[PDB]
């Protein structure tokens, strides 16, 4: 299952 | 893989657009844009379409899970309902966009943890009398799931306890708040 935080999503 | 693979999303999501025309029927002003299942493909999408603040009055953006359509008549929405954010006219400038992008990040990031599956999608309404953002969920009787989603969402949008937000079912709206957070 894939989860990404707010910080991960902006960085990427 | 680390070096060349796209970062995958749990779900495929479809962005929709609703146009204001009023001569034409609802089922024709609602029209798909593009689907995506990665972070990088989401930014390619987000970076080239317009911000919510720049849309002509009466138009909507919608992000829904692949296979679920942004209308409550859909199987996964019909017993559902929605956390509603009401924005005053001044908040177009200050809050609308940054709230919309945060909503999109909550969805694609799968931020509601063990009730991620209850989430269907989200809808931004650009309106002259008050803009609106809603996260739509699948079953309005799941008290535990519906509650947690609300609290996650308020927290992430950064609202203080002062502010209270409403959840209402699509039945009640067709035909008050079932829950407040």
């Amino acid at each position: 299952k894939k989860r990404y935080s707010r910080l991960q999503l902006l960085l990427l | 893989p680390e070096h060349y693979i796209k970062h995958p999303l749990q779900n495929r999501w479809a962005l929709w657009f609703f146009k204001n025309d009023k001569s034409k029927t609802w089922q024709a002003n609602l029209r798909l844009i593009s689907k995506f299942d990665t972070v990088e493909d989401f930014w390619a999408l987000y970076n080239h379409i317009q911000l919510s603040s720049n849309l002509m009055p009466g138009c909507d953006y919608s992000l829904f899970k692949d296979g679920i359509e942004p209308m409550w008549e859909d199987e996964k929405n019909k017993r559902g309902g929605r956390w509603l954010i009401t924005l005053n006219k001044q908040q177009r400038r200050s809050d609308l966009d940054r709230f919309w992008l945060e909503t999109l990040l909550c969805l694609i990031g799968e931020s509601f943890d063990d009730y991620s599956d209850d989430v269907c999608g989200a809808v931004v309404n650009v309106r002259a009398k008050g803009d609106k953002i809603a996260i739509w969920t699948t079953e309005c009787e799941n008290r535990e799931a519906v509650t947690h989603i609300g609290r996650v969402y308020k927290e992430r949008l950064g609202l203080p306890p002062k502010i209270v937000i409403g959840y209402q079912s699509h039945a009640d709206t067709a035909t008050k708040n079932r829950f407040v957070v």
